[PDB]
């Protein structure tokens, strides 16, 4: 990924919204983020993953009334 | 005791926050402080930019 | 037509001088303008950065690791970045290493930048907002670059004579002009190092250094080609950089390698974590031709202290208390115990 990053490519054209859902959707099982994204998707009952997910673990996992932006910014809906 | 100095460095902060929102006024008379109060800073963003590019400096 | 452009916001509150020239005029009368009626300091170091303007293809981690050394060799020594007029290409990343650079720092941190161009392709080519001063030359029409060539030659001889400063030459990514600066500069005695594994330019100059390398000759034994690998070579620099008129680039890159103390060719691969100013300082070390007070104070503000014990406190050449007394006060107040 370094490597990547220090010849020929740059995030800001790499990534978008859909290859991040799916960096977080094939996360691998033996983390903490699995269950906690698993638990937040089994309380809003959706069975695909998206920002606003991802940005409520956050919120919830960072606390003192973190507010993470991709719940605000229309980049990420 | 082996962080004794670093939790008072910690619990200074809290010290500084819990008298930095007090009113600014006489001792005996920050009751009248609420009444007159009854009746983190935002830099530009070239200045900003300029902030990232020296902390992304300092971090290189 | 001269006087003081004031970029309308593009990065900078100080203005940049300009003033028109030709070529009849001698460069003695350019330096003392430049060093009393502009007011410049008489630095330890002018460096000449030369590449391509418009075709310019470059890597991000050479690009990185260039801008850093570069930025460090001048910020720690307080040298003239001496290159182009353009808005584009080598000009232009030089322009924003300093412009990212420039910005806070400590009050007296600025780079003297000067840009030689023609008045022949300003409003061919916009000017850089981030240089210092701008040189701008013709005689003819506009398309003319040859001009912008001769006067940094002489220009820089003449810096050379007020030897007294220490100038070296960069080379990297370049076109065909730019490999004519380097052997109207290599006329000039003017030292070059060329960043092997960069560009289109650059790597024919180090291919025709490192891999041809002969000497054959009486005559203070010279550097030419090889005869195994002139085809190659020929093939490259009619391939790679030039499509008609190839010859006299030929003849002229052959003649460029004649005196081995004048060009160095310090690649990438090769060495990654060690900074382009010792390989100026060594280019400069090699020519044997600047003051040992000068190379001692650029070693001095570059914290080379083996190339020093190596190559600067040799056995032959004795030092005293009045050479090492400004030295001593550098390496004082700077904090250079071991030197
Ligand atoms: N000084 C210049 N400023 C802006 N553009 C230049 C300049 N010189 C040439 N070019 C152009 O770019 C095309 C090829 O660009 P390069 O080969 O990458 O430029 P080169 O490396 O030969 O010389 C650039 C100059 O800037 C310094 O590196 C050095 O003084 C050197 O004389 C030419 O057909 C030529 O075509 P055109 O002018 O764009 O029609």
């Amino acid at each position: 990924a370094e490597l990547f990053l220090q010849n020929g490519l740059s995030m800001r054209e790499f990534l978008s919204l859909d290859i991040l859902c799916k960096l977080y959707a094939e996360v691998p099982g033996n983390t903490t983020i699995k269950p906690l994204l698993q638990k937040e998707m089994g309380k809003r009952q959706v069975k695909t993953i998206d920002m606003d997910v991802v940005g409520e673990v956050i919120e919830e996992l960072m606390g003192d009334m973190f507010e993470s932006y991709y719940r605000k910014d229309g980049h990420y809906f | 005791q082996e962080d004794s100095d670093k939790v008072w460095k910690f619990q200074r902060y809290d010290l500084v926050q819990e008298y930095h929102s007090r009113p600014v006024f006489a001792p005996p008379l920050v009751l009248l402080g609420h009444i007159l109060i009854f009746i983190k800073i935002g830099l530009s963003p070239a200045e900003m930019e300029q902030m990232d590019n020296w902390e992304f400096q300092a971090a290189e | 037509a001269y006087g003081e452009i004031d970029f309308e916001g593009y990065g900078g509150q100080k203005r940049a001088p300009y003033l028109r020239m030709s070529h009849d005029t001698d460069a003695n009368l350019v330096i003392t303008l430049m060093l009393k009626r502009w007011n410049l300091e008489i630095p330890n170091l002018v460096i000449s950065v030369t590449g391509g303007a418009k075709s310019f293809v470059l890597k991000p981690r050479l690009r990185e690791m260039f801008r850093r050394g570069l930025i460090k060799a001048a910020k720690t020594t307080g040298a003239w970045i001496i290159t182009g007029g353009t808005n584009t290409g080598v000009m232009k990343h030089v322009g924003e290493a300093v412009k990212e650079q420039q910005l806070m720092f400590g009050s007296d941190t600025q780079v003297n930048v000067i840009g030689i161009a023609t008045w022949g392709i300003v409003d061919g080519a916009m000017l850089d907002p981030n240089h210092s001063h701008f040189f701008l030359v013709d005689d003819g029409t506009e398309g003319k670059y040859g001009v912008e060539i001769g006067m940094r030659s002489r220009i820089e001889e003449a810096i050379m004579k007020v030897i007294g400063v220490p100038v070296v030459l960069l080379v990297l990514e370049g076109g065909p002009n730019t490999v004519a600066t380097m052997y109207e500069l290599i006329k000039k005695k003017v030292p070059a190092v060329v960043i092997d594994g960069s560009g289109r330019a650059a790597s024919v100059v180090g291919f025709a250094y490192n891999h041809t390398i002969k000497r054959n000759v009486d005559g203070q034994t010279i550097n030419v080609i090889d005869p195994q690998y002139e085809d190659e070579v020929r093939a490259k620099v009619v391939e790679v950089f030039g499509a008609k008129g190839a010859d006299k680039t030929y003849s002229m890159i052959k003649d460029v390698l004649e005196d081995e103390k004048m060009i160095s060719v310090y690649s990438l691969d090769g060495e990654i974590s060690q900074d382009i100013d010792l390989a100026i300082l060594k280019a400069l070390l090699k020519a044997n031709r600047s003051s040992p007070v000068a190379q001692l104070n650029l070693a001095l503000a570059w914290n080379r202290i083996d190339l020093a014990k190596s190559d600067i406190f040799t056995e032959e050449q004795q030092w005293t208390t009045e050479t090492l007394s400004a030295a001593m006060l550098t390496a004082l107040l700077d904090d250079k115990a071991e030197f």
